[PDB]
């Protein structure tokens, strides 16, 4: 019984990536031709194992892990990268056993003057830690000055709206994500 | 190995403007917010505004509103301050001066200055000057007038020299400062011991409170020293 990737894969709304979304599936099988083959993917590539022994494997469960970033971004989704992305919003870890799925979705997550539903991490005091979510919201504080919650120069909410116009470049136009971590 | 390289000295003529420069290197420039300070008649210490590197965010004293425009150049890692309509108020020494957060806190690397010629919160340095000998204990009192708690620092003016942080969050010593300087209070007022006078302490002591902008400065408090 092969996995149901559908759900992630197919879903209708899709998280951002500073609340990315996290499935997990249990007791299945992953062939990488069968889902390889499936669409129309600009980003494939697989860490740690291989991609033809990919059902030549068994393991507990799998994590889904899955988000909308921008096009520029998706090289951020791989180990020991570095950038807002993957230092605020999601890391991989150095030892990921797993792979990584991307492909160009303008026409669903963009709107004529924004699709203003896709947010992502700006700052943050730390490095997340491979697989760390966080959606806090505070005030995230640039200089000495205390903020007090209150926004201000050197005072920025640490989220904001990615621009995802279905004019941009395909340079900043959203991603779909789909993160396969085997543990 | 940290410079901020301001730009030369100014003369100009009544009524005209002037942009001066403070090119920064041996850190990453985008990391840390930059701050020019004025200092003139009186002698004392005028915050003027900041600017963020990364956004170019700014904040400017609304003394000065209109004086003065600041930028940044990614380009070649530098500050820029733009000033507007000189009057003789406006011949001054201007410092470009690091926010040091969050590893130090306050101004932690002040450049050279450049001399140009042509709710609130009040830090109140009762002496503006005292008298020691060496090896004496002294200590020096600012009383802020809103709660600023441990949001203070203490720097030092050695004469022709600019000022160099020495106590920042009321409390902690700066990198590379002498045990004999220790800071102490919290709330409104604040005290600067210094323990074991030494013949170089010779100098100009201010304190800043950072809890809100504007920043702000004490008048100071000359110290001078005497022994044979």
């Amino acid at each position: 019984n092969l996995c149901p990737f559908g759900e992630v894969f197919n879903a209708t709304r899709f998280a951002s990536v500073y609340a990315w979304n996290r499935k997990r599936i249990s007791n299945c099988v992953a062939d990488y031709s069968v889902l390889y083959n499936s669409a129309s993917f600009s980003t494939f590539k697989c860490y740690g194992v291989s991609p033809t022994k990919l059902n030549d494997l068994c393991f507990t469960n799998v994590y889904a892990d899955s988000f909308v970033i921008r096009g520029d971004e998706v090289r951020q989704i791989a180990p020991g990268q570095t950038g807002k992305i993957a230092d605020y919003n999601y890391k991989l870890p150095d030892d990921f056993t797993g792979c990584v799925i991307a492909w160009n979705s303008n026409n669903l997550d963009s709107k004529v003057g924004g699709n203003y539903n896709y947010l992502y991490r700006l700052f943050r005091k730390s490095n997340l830690k491979p697989f760390e979510r966080d959606i806090s919201t505070e005030i995230y504080q640039a200089g000495s000055t205390p903020c007090n919650g209150v926004e201000g120069f050197n005072c920025y909410f640490p989220l904001q709206s990615y621009g995802f116009q279905p004019t941009n470049g395909v340079g900043y136009q959203p991603y779909r994500v789909v993160v396969l971590s085997f543990e | 190995e940290v410079q901020l390289q301001q730009s030369g000295p100014e003369l100009v003529k009544p009524g005209a403007s002037v942009k001066i420069s403070c090119k920064t290197s041996g850190y990453t420039f985008t990391e840390y917010t930059m701050y020019w300070v004025k200092q003139s008649h009186g002698k004392s210490l005028e915050w003027f505004g900041g600017i963020n590197p990364n956004n170019g965010d700014t904040s400017y004293n609304q003394k000065f509103k209109g004086k003065a425009t600041l930028t940044v150049d990614k380009s070649s890692t530098t500050a820029y301050m733009d000033l507007r309509s000189l009057t003789s108020e406006d011949s001054a020494v201007y410092y470009c001066a690091r926010d040091g957060y969050p590893y130090y806190f306050a101004m932690d690397y002040w450049g050279q200055g450049t001399s140009v010629t042509v709710s609130d919160i009040v830090m109140t340095q009762s002496q503006k000057f005292m008298s020691t000998s060496v090896g004496d204990r002294v200590s020096v009192t600012c009383k802020a007038s809103q709660n600023v708690d441990t949001n203070v620092a203490w720097y030092q003016q050695k004469p022709g020299q600019s000022p160099k942080g020495l106590i920042y969050s009321a409390s902690h010593r700066y990198s590379g400062v002498p045990d004999r300087f220790t800071g102490s209070g919290s709330g409104t007022d604040f005290t600067l011991t210094i323990s074991n006078v030494q013949s170089e302490d010779l100098a100009d002591y201010f304190c800043q409170q950072y809890n809100t902008y504007p920043w702000t400065f004490g008048g100071g408090t000359k110290l001078e020293i005497k022994a044979a």
